[PDB]
């Protein structure tokens, strides 16, 4: 009956091995979502500005 | 040593977290002053919540429970709604460009 | 769409017009220019 | 040996039922990390027509 | 987030779904519980390939003192996706929803932070 | 709502009020149409100044069952502000009502919207 205790502890340390690799690989890509947003945010920015920039001109003119 | 053995595993494979053996802990963006919440729940060890907080990567981050699969299926559904909501926005910023 | 716009700009720059004093620059390039810069 | 041997067959059933939610998480990783690696190259392509307007 | 549009994609053809709105309608209509205080409306209907069709929808949810609105586009989304919902929306032959409202950071962090 | 309770101004003295309140809850009885299935019920009486007094009342409607409930304070206002009604109420001294319902913004917009 070891047999089968054996199959359940390499199975589990198996798919351990994956799942710590999943999460990982979930947390880098949030990094990335984040670290990216922080950049969307400030095309915003620049974007809100080149608006009234251009807003401006168009009064000018 | 048999009957422990199995009960181990069962306890393994399972979201009481009995040494869930699946505990990982990803970090949540929160804005301040929200800090102060959050506060975890039923069976989570400050020993574990401290140590995630210890290892911080930024101020304003918060470590979230990932006990097993579906909280890590959970975590990519939370991905892909933001994954739109980010390439929305994106389009938004192009069109007015 | 940058260096787009540096070509757009370098563009309309060598094309005229009546604005009393910018006339239009001839382009070199590459052999000339070289030496162009070096007689800076 | 009926109520060990039914108790394997939920523990493994179970253990089995864990694993295709493993295998759900496996299957939808390929297609959202393509769209995660999408995100970057836009954000870094836009953030390009930007400077473009700015300058012009 | 106040137009309330959400998008479906049906493995149906254009033909079909315009041929049969009437029902399909309400059968959107049943999904969300039949009460007469709320109402489907289809804003488009758009062909995308030879058996894929996207319906764009809202809702208009009436208040007791007799005054409408559009519900949000997020919480109709929220509706839809939880899973005895995403089930009796796939019988109707949906096979993808979206929202069209950009979520905030804080948002999305939230939705991370608790995914179910 | 469901209390209905109707505040009503009177261009008479307190005492007048108090003094003939039998007769000032007929009249309002009659003014409802008079039938059995509803009485009126005064909640209170305060002089607000000389010659004017406010008087709170609502009203008590039966079904055929026997089950008794308030007419609601919105549908109570409503048929007291009806040209013809309000005019009956004028004769009886009153020069003012006011409902203490706050209406919300969808009820405000269909009152503006159809204000007859």
């Amino acid at each position: 009956m070891d047999e089968i205790i054996t199959r359940w502890a390499t199975d589990l340390a198996k798919y351990q091995k994956e799942f710590k690799e999943q999460a990982a690989k979930v947390m880098e890509w949030d990094r990335l979502l984040v670290e990216n947003g922080e950049k969307i945010q400030k095309l915003y920015t620049s974007t809100y500005e080149a608006e009234r920039a251009s807003n401006e001109i168009e009064r000018q003119l | 040593p048999i009957p422990e053995q199995i009960k181990l595993i069962v306890d393994k494979w399972n979201p009481n977290h009995p040494n869930c053996a699946f505990k990982t802990y990803l970090y949540n963006k929160v804005d301040e002053h929200t800090v102060p919440l959050y506060g975890p729940g039923p069976n989570e060890d400050p020993k574990e919540w401290e140590e995630a907080l210890q290892r911080k990567p930024a101020p304003n981050f918060i470590p979230v429970l990932c006990s097993g699969f579906p909280s890590i299926v959970a975590r990519l559904m939370l991905q892909r709604r933001v994954i739109t909501e980010f390439n929305n926005k994106l389009h938004q910023i192009n069109a007015s460009l | 769409a940058l260096f787009d716009s540096l070509l757009a700009r370098n563009k309309k720059q060598a094309e005229g017009e009546t604005a009393l004093g910018e006339l239009p620059s001839l382009q070199l390039g590459l052999a000339d220019l070289r030496q162009r810069l070096r007689k800076l | 040996s009926e109520a060990l041997q039914q108790e394997i067959a939920k523990i493994d059933e179970e253990i089995q039922k864990c694993i295709r939610d493993k295998e759900a998480v496996d299957a939808f990783l390929p297609a959202h990390g393509e769209q995660l690696a999408a995100i970057p190259t836009d954000v870094n392509f836009v953030t390009r027509k930007s400077e473009g307007a700015h300058n012009a | 987030d106040e137009d309330g549009l959400i998008s479906l994609i049906f493995n149906k053809k254009e033909s079909d779904i315009r041929g049969q709105q009437q029902q399909l309608v309400e059968s959107l209509h049943k999904v969300l519980g039949g009460h007469q205080t709320l109402t489907v409306n289809v804003e488009g209907v758009k062909t995308k390939a030879d058996n894929q069709t996207e319906v764009i929808i809202y809702v208009v949810e009436r208040s007791p003192n007799g005054t409408s609105r559009r519900v949000g586009a997020s919480a109709l989304f929220s509706y839809f996706e939880q899973a005895h919902i995403k089930a009796n929306m796939q019988s109707l032959g949906v096979t993808g929803a979206m929202a069209q409202t950009e979520l905030s950071p804080v948002q999305i962090k939230q939705l991370i932070q608790n995914p179910l």
